[PDB]
């Protein structure tokens, strides 16, 4: 029960190690509230 | 090249470490071009033959479109080769003909 | 027989020569040209860079 | 043995000498040709080119 991450043109293809560098700063309120 | 050969050496199919073959296909399917959409469609196949042959299919369209580049870009750098070549053959019939005749 | 034919391969053998070193020779002279151009091209910048 | 190698070596250089400077000789007999030959040789080559 989290918020849908903005993907925002990043494939991320299965096995695959990949980074996510979303321009909002909303996502960031998701990671500290994961941590 | 896309990316190193490196991890193929590392996860090979004899060393039999290979626990997951559609992850590695999936990794082979990484280096694809294809669209995030393309990706989704083998990913609504659902039996393995049907993802193995469009991913391979995707692999090959990507290879028709990098071939095409490929062999026209080696035809006008030969075309570039063929212009200059007999210039060279040309500036040598001058330098054959001042100071010779 | 034998001593002729191999007066006729040094008569082609000298024409062969003359032509390698005329071909070499102009080459050469090309490449005299060009090179010198890329000393003035360096002057040129140098001067552009200073001056 | 030396004498007889040395033996060797003299009539050996010997007939060697004689073919080089009867050679040398012929391929002058052949230099005999004119320049003005060699002046059509090149002259041909100037016709032997892409045009």
């Amino acid at each position: 029960h989290l918020p849908l991450i903005a993907i925002t043109r990043n494939p991320v293809f299965p096995r695959f190690i990949k980074i996510i560098e979303v321009k909002n700063k909303k996502l960031v309120e998701l990671l500290r509230r994961k941590v | 090249p896309l990316y190193r050969e490196s991890v193929l050496q590392m996860m090979q199919a004899g060393q039999r470490v290979v626990d997951n073959p559609i992850y590695l296909s999936d990794m082979g399917a990484a280096l694809t071009g294809a669209e995030s959409h393309e990706l989704q469609d083998v990913l609504e196949e659902t039996n393995i033959p049907k993802r193995l042959y469009k991913a391979l299919s995707l692999l090959k369209k990507e290879f028709e479109l990098s071939k095409l580049q490929q062999r026209l870009g080696r035809e006008v750098e030969e075309k570039i080769k063929q212009t200059h070549r007999k210039y060279l053959l040309q500036e040598q019939l001058k330098i054959i003909k001042k100071e010779l005749g």
